[PDB]
RNA sequence: AGCCAGGAUGUUGGCUUAGAAGCAGCCAUCAUUUAAAGAAAGCGUAAUAGCUCACUGGUCGAGUCGGCCUGCGCGGAAGA
């Protein structure tokens, strides 16, 4: 399209499909004059011109002669047209190279053939703008483009799979199969499951079996779409497309069918999310109204996700891209009303020992002749190694002095256990932390339990000032893909960020680049990448093991508190 | 360009030039090293 | 340094090695690759000798009033950025074979490497000899 | 059929054969794969540094392969581990910078004159010599 | 002044050792290899390439280069 804007070529775009998508194209109408003056299309079929009719919108054409501003070029591409649809059979070949152009229609035909096996792809230019063009589009769109049954069958798997668990013969004869493409939101009913059916026959009411899901579902209200317009159909014959009220368990992309027919269809695949933010509605405990809708939504895009990670409060939406969660979030205050601000993920720190030890304790004067008992514990402290363990909750069981009760001598590591399994530094837990209790005292009548942990916690609080631990944040194995002349900021800006990279790599179609780097960093990295990368570039992030840093805010979030 | 009542080259390719009287700093390397008034 | 006594000095210091040993060369300056030029005169300083002055101080004024109080020729004007490199037992061995050998290939250029002939007038290299 | 065109040093010297997981993705520009990773310096890569420094050339032609007459054993492991101390620049100021001697001089000079050569094998002798040497601190022999 | 061009392959440095790259941090380390090798010049400096710190050889026919003192000038310098 846009062959009546500067710049406009049809000749160099179709290269540029060749040069850059991989595809080889054949023109199927040249173009009549330059962008200004573009007065309508070549044929190389009609060996016509359909220059079209200003005063109407396009709604009037005249097919021509041809003229000679465009007569040259146009037998060279007819040419070179008939020979690539000629190369569909040597009977067309043999009869080419006996030097006779085939008929047009065993053209078209060939030509319909060889979109099918994707050998050839067909190239119309109009103006949608300029109302030119477009009428013959829609016609070659009748030309090669496959009819349901210009192709082969829809394939499945049944029972665990078979010789030809499907071959669904796309028909109004064979049984109900069908795919929910799309699942939408519509506010007075909850949904609409817009299905194609691949083989079958359904009606208003017919139960249907959800192959994926193992279910049953009734289509309720079958309905055919003219974009937001829907006009109610009483049933689907197989090659239609259609929305479905009534349908509330379909996936997008789970095949709805009668039963016995296939499990599985092949759209299983779906991208991962690359952004992430998190949302507040104002009013603090609107959090439930502003939680369902983000479900709702994140039901008609697989792609859009809300998890509320429980690590924080926090409500964490992810999303493509920072126009899908923009786009996402204004549908939230404009339908299932909520006003929501965005914001910035938490912070998953944790701490460790560096490397120091001591044989420090704690003690409480429990007795004082009425309490009756007490308890109390020497400890050493040690950190293992940033990622040497499973078991972060490292440790060593020693005591041969003031040996505390042995119904609980094993019994005395687990109670430990909820020091390290949450904040002792800026409420953040430990990793790889090596605790040994190796003295003490008790006494063994009832050494009381609950208020024997004293001894244990003030021996965790003192142990960690003495043992100096650190803090190591959330730094994950980043992978990139990108054009291999965006390396150089692609890495400087990896660079600005906090991040080490990994691999001297080279692609053939690009450029693979590995990068460490924080998680509290590259919030929005994805748009940034997009942009000095000109949109052409993928990532991800492996979660890789935490490292330390120098941070001015693992304290400024304690000192929140202060003391 | 800058005013400064004192150009200097703040380069190794600038050059001071007596256009006018007016006595100017032009550099073909930093467009931002142009000065106008000695 | 190449001033005007280190000049009339080094034409003499230059001619000597030239005057006692064998033909000396002389290499252009068109084009030394990170390996080619520099590792061929590397292996030029290795296998021809340790005394060879590959440095260029071949000025036409200076020739003709150091050099060309013996074999006067080198007094025409040289374009060349010479590769000075005798041979120690005896005339045209290993170095001016090197020489000679780089003027079509592993070097830019070799400048022909015509060399010094106290006869200067073999035009045929010295093995009139039929052996 | 090139000199290297991709000078990129980010190859921790000898140690693993294509090291590039430390060395950081910054060295990226170069196109080598599995194919070319195990082809000759995983076959020739034992008596000239096992676990010490001989910095890797950039080498990749276009003869369809990857192959040159390479270097000798590395001045940078010779000196090295024909030291005992492992030091060098940095801390050559303050304390030992690793250890050369006339020994060493003779090891280095007797064994990497084979291809990484000068204006002498005795020229590349006092090329691991120098390399040896400006450590910082050398053993006195 | 104007013109014919040449800087490592011990050298991610023996390096703060995950290099920070034959010209990031960095110590210093001609490092013969020289019309040349600095482990640092603007380019990618975190990295090639193709112009290239530095340096010189080749050209080319009379002056050239910077300072210091001094005279007289120039800008700084816009009001009803
Ligand atoms: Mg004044
Ligand atoms: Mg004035
Ligand atoms: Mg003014
Ligand atoms: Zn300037």
């Amino acid at each position: 399209n846009k062959m009546d804007r500067m710049g406009a070529n049809f000749l160099k775009v179709v290269n540029q499909i060749k040069t850059r998508l991989g595809a080889n194209p054949v023109p199927l109408q040249l173009a009549i004059g330059a962008e200004e003056h573009f007065t309508g299309v070549v044929d190389l079929v009609k060996m016509k011109a359909i220059n079209w009719n200003d005063a109407d919108q396009g709604v009037t054409f005249e097919y021509e002669d041809i003229p000679a501003d465009m007569v040259e070029l146009a037998n060279e591409w007819h040419q070179n047209l008939i020979e690539s649809a000629a190369e569909a059979s040597e009977e067309l070949m043999e009869k080419y190279l006996g030097g006779e152009e085939l008929t047009e229609a065993e053209i078209k035909g060939a030509l319909r053939q060889r979109v099918l096996n994707n050998e050839i792809i067909l190239v119309t230019c109009g103006s949608a703008f300029k109302n030119k063009g477009v009428q013959a589009m829609l016609d070659a769109v009748i030309d090669y483009l496959p009819s349901p049954v210009d192709v082969p069958a829809i394939n499945g798997i049944l029972d665990d799979g078979k010789d030809t668990p499907a071959e669904r013969h796309a028909s109004d004869d064979e049984p109900f199969s069908a795919l929910a493409f799309k699942i939408a939101t519509d506010p007075f009913v909850g949904n609409l499951t817009f299905f194609r059916v691949y083989s079958g026959v359904v009606n208003s009411g017919d139960t249907v079996l959800n192959s994926v899901k193992a279910a049953r579902e009734r289509f309720g209200r079958i309905v055919q779409m003219h974009a937001n317009k829907r006009e109610e159909i009483k049933e689907v014959r197989a090659g239609d497309i259609a929305a479905a009220i009534g349908l509330k368990d379909v996936t997008t992309g789970d095949t709805l069918c009668d039963p016995d027919a296939p499990i599985i269809l092949e759209r299983m695949e779906f991208p991962e999310p690359v952004i992430s933010i998190a949302v507040e509605p104002k009013t603090k405990a609107d959090q439930e109204k502003m939680g369902l809708a983000l479900g709702r939504l994140a039901k008609e895009d697989p792609s859009f996700r809300v998890w509320t990670d429980e690590e924080s409060n926090q409500t964490i939406i992810a999303g493509m891209g920072e126009l899908h969660l923009d786009i996402i979030v204004d549908r939230m205050k404009r339908e299932f009303n909520v006003e929501a601000n965005v914001g910035k993920p938490q912070v998953a720190y944790r701490e460790t020992i560096r490397q120091k030890v001591t044989d420090v304790e704690g003690k409480h004067a429990k007795q004082s002749g009425g309490r009756g008992q007490y308890g109390h514990v020497v400890i050493d402290m040690y950190p293992l190694e940033p990622g040497s363990n499973p078991k972060g909750y490292e440790f060593i069981n020693d005591i041969k002095g003031g040996v505390i009760p042995g119904e609980y001598i094993p019994a005395v590591d687990k109670g430990i256990q909820e020091q390290l399994k949450a904040g002792p530094l800026a409420g953040y837990p430990v990793v790889d932390m090596g605790i040994r209790l190796h003295f003490g005292s008790y006494h063994d009548v009832d050494s009381s339990e609950l208020a024997f942990k004293l001894a244990a916690s003030i021996a965790f609080k003192e142990g960690f000032k003495k043992a100096k631990p650190v803090l190591l944040e959330p730094i994950m194995k980043v992978e990139v893909e990108t054009p291999e002349e965006n390396t150089g900021d692609v890495i400087g800006d990896l660079s600005r960020r906090r991040g080490m990279l990994k691999g001297q790599e080279s692609e053939v179609t690009g450029v693979k680049i590995h990068a460490e780097v924080p998680l509290s960093e590259m919030f929005g990295y994805a748009t940034q990448l997009r942009s000095l990368t000109k949109g052409r570039a993928s990532y991800t992030m492996e979660f890789l093991k935490y490292d330390e840093a120098p941070s001015n805010v693992a304290q400024a979030v304690i000192e929140a508190r202060g003391k | 360009m800058k005013v400064r009542a004192s150009v200097k080259k703040l380069c190794r390719n600038c050059k001071i030039v007596k256009r006018d009287g007016v006595i100017r700093v032009i550099c073909s390397a930093e467009p931002k090293h142009k000065q106008r008034q000695g | 340094m190449a001033l005007n006594l280190q000049d009339k000095q080094a034409i003499v210091a230059e001619v000597s090695e030239v005057a006692k040993g064998a033909l000396s060369a002389v290499v252009a300056d068109s084009r030394g690759v990170t390996v080619d030029k520099m590792t061929e005169l590397r292996k030029a300083g290795r296998e021809a000798g340790v005394y060879m002055r590959v440095v260029r101080n071949t000025l036409l004024r200076r020739a003709v009033e150091g050099t060309p109080f013996e074999c006067l020729k080198d007094a025409f004007v040289g374009p060349t950025l010479i590769a000075y490199s005798m041979e120690h037992p005896g005339a045209a061995a290993r170095l001016f074979k090197e020489f000679a050998k780089a003027n079509a290939k592993f070097e830019v250029k070799a400048a022909a490497f015509e060399g010094e002939l106290i006869p200067a007038s073999q035009i045929d290299r010295l093995a009139t000899l039929p052996t | 059929a090139k000199k290297v065109q991709a000078y990129v040093k980010l190859q921790v010297a000898a140690g693993m054969a294509n090291p590039s997981p430390p060395v950081g993705p910054a060295l990226g520009q170069q196109g080598v794969n599995i194919m070319e990773f195990c082809k000759a310096f995983n076959a020739k890569t034992d008596s000239i540094e096992k676990g010490l420094p001989i910095p890797v050339v950039i080498t990749v032609y276009a003869d369809r392969s990857f192959t040159f007459v390479t270097k000798t054993p590395p001045a940078a492991v010779l000196l090295k581990k024909a030291a005992g101390i492992k030091s060098g620049s940095g801390k050559p100021n303050k304390d030992k910078v690793g250890k050369i001697s006339r020994a060493q001089l003779q090891e280095i000079a007797q064994t990497k004159a084979a291809d990484m050569t000068g204006a002498d094998i005795e020229a590349m002798t006092r090329s691991i010599e120098g390399t040896a040497r400006s450590m910082g601190l050398v053993v006195e022999d």
